[PDB]
């Protein structure tokens, strides 16, 4: 989290933290979990083989509170678009239900079809590194601003607002950066977002897959 | 045995994922196989083969050294050096398409 | 080295192996008992407190008592240009001066300005890799290559193996390519991959930058 403070431990319980096994190296994520054994994550946050981590503050010790659980299926959106980053949802299906408790228990998505409005303060959080060299162990947040949709579609390419989001001030150093992939957007503690790309520089606006454009597909996944 | 991070640019957009390359902790190795590594990772992360590296205009990536040093490579240059490289004095790698 | 032999032991008293932990990762030549010659590019995103400079080795997995071994105490380049690759030659001043013998020796280099001709007959060599895989070399390789001009730089000098695929490999950087009995290259990049058999080999010249290197050894 660039710009962010730090998080009071298990304010935010439905943190996920995946650990991603690909061809040539590891490569770490976040997510959170919608339902007592479903973490909803992004797409480009796929591997051969996940092992998720719930209930964590600092990820880096051995803790009382996490529970270390892998993911029995890793379901990508059937339409998800590695070269543009289109359709970036995956849900994860975990191998053993999780017990609900203090610091494990999901957040809720949105009602039918709605995204956001631009103005909104919302929040994103998760272990992603916290600049160019350094990272956390532990989670942090910000909280950043939705833009208006002329600002992405003049930035990147293959920005669309029917299924995303632009969200962070130009001006501000607010973002989510490297590792936060697949963590929430929160507004009304509701995850409308789930954290996808942006600029390498970590230089606002950035993109978040919405998440109501897929509420269909994530019920049906369920089912 | 150990974690070297890299980051992915394809089209102006760069996923918000840690992406590390796995090599063996103080390993000499070339920029050939450097090249191999960032050409498998352009294709598991953003879809990117050999044919679309041929088509873009210009594709690169760059190998930060913990010495602070830099070292540019074009993708589409036919050169590359007859130097081995340590696997442990790299900090990080940015790949940009 | 692709395509060649093993050398007589310490047959070339002035070859060079600059070494980091894990071992070899570039060639070199003694020119001086306190100064060795090496390219720019090896140096230049490596830590030099580390660089440890092996005088008189021929297999690189052994014990052996024929080696001295020194650090780099300080390093000149000559207007190196690290994208370019141009004027790729670096010198080594060693912590110490060399016992010269049979196994360790100082080379002989050209005139300034001295050109090589296309067909000149030389010997290549280094402990880089034995092809496109396989590993570095334990003892030292030759390899009898010819210089050419066409596919070429005035500001580089070429080398070629006829009807083979035969050159440099990775690990050969630095070391020298012999011609005459002088040291007219310093081995830089290939192209296309090691040992095309299609473009030639490409070794820093060595004679363009004689006076420069005078200057630093006396």
């Amino acid at each position: 989290i660039i710009g962010g403070r730090e998080s009071r431990p298990h304010s935010r319980p439905y943190m996920a933290y995946l650990q991603i096994q690909s061809p040539a190296g590891q490569s770490r994520c976040g997510g959170f979990l919608v339902r007592e054994d479903f973490v909803l994550t992004a797409a480009h946050c796929w591997g051969s083989n996940i092992n998720v981590t719930l209930g964590a503050h600092n990820i880096q010790r051995r803790e009382n509170t996490q529970q270390h659980i892998t993911a029995r299926r890793a379901i990508r959106h059937p339409q998800y678009n590695q070269r543009t980053i289109q359709n970036d949802i995956m849900l994860l299906q975990l191998s053993r239900r999780v017990r609900r408790n203090r610091n494990v228990n999901p957040v809720a998505l949105p009602r039918a079809q709605e995204g956001l409005r631009p103005g909104t303060l919302c929040t994103v959080a998760g272990w992603g590194r916290v600049s160019m060299r350094r990272g956390t162990d532990t989670l942090r947040e910000v909280q950043l601003r939705v833009q208006r949709d002329r600002q992405c579609l003049r930035i990147f390419g293959s920005y669309d607002p029917r299924r995303q989001i632009c969200v962070g001030d130009r001006r501000e150093r607010k973002a989510a950066f490297k590792g936060d992939s697949g963590g929430p957007l929160l507004c009304n503690n509701v995850a409308h977002g789930i954290v996808s790309y942006g600029k390498s520089s970590g230089v606002p606006p950035e993109v978040f897959t919405r998440v109501s454009s897929f509420l269909p597909w994530i019920r049906t996944t369920m089912r | 045995t150990v974690q070297v991070p890299y980051t992915i640019t394809v089209n102006g957009t760069s996923q918000n994922i840690l992406s590390n390359l796995t090599f063996n902790k103080n390993q000499n190795i070339s920029y050939k196989d450097l090249e191999g590594k960032v050409k498998s990772v352009l294709e598991s992360n953003r879809g990117i083969t050999d044919v679309d590296l041929r088509l873009s205009k210009q594709a690169k990536y760059t190998v930060n050294f913990k010495n602070g040093t830099k070292k540019v490579i074009d993708l589409k240059s036919g050169i590359y050096t007859a130097n081995l490289i340590n696997s442990s004095d790299i900090k990080s790698i940015n790949i940009n398409v | 080295i692709v395509g060649g032999r093993r050398a007589r032991p310490h047959a070339w008293p002035f070859m060079v192996s600059l070494q980091l932990r894990g071992g070899h990762f570039c060639g070199a030549t003694l020119i001086a008992p306190n100064f060795v010659m090496s390219a720019a590019h090896c140096v230049a995103n490596v830590n030099v407190r580390a660089v440890r400079v092996v005088l008189g080795a021929h297999n690189l997995s052994r014990r052996e008592p024929t080696r001295q071994v020194f650090a780099v105490q300080r390093i000149f380049e000559n207007g190196y240009d690290p994208v370019n690759l141009l004027n790729d030659i670096v010198i080594l001043q060693l912590n110490g001066s060399a016992t010269i013998n049979a196994n360790v020796q100082v080379a002989q280099l050209p005139a300034q300005g001295r050109r090589l001709g296309n067909g000149v007959q030389c010997l290549a060599m280094g402990w880089g890799l034995l092809g496109r895989n396989r590993g570095i070399a334990s003892v030292l390789q030759e390899l009898n290559v010819t210089v050419v001009t066409s596919l070429c730089r005035r500001s580089n000098v070429c080398t070629l193996v006829r009807g083979r695929q035969a050159g440099v490999c990775f690990g050969d950087s630095g070391s020298p390519l012999v011609c005459n009995g002088l040291i007219h290259g310093i081995a830089s990049f290939v192209r296309g991959g090691c040992a095309s058999g299609l473009y030639p080999d490409a070794f820093a010249p060595v004679a363009q930058f004689v006076n420069w290197i005078d200057s630093i050894i006396q």
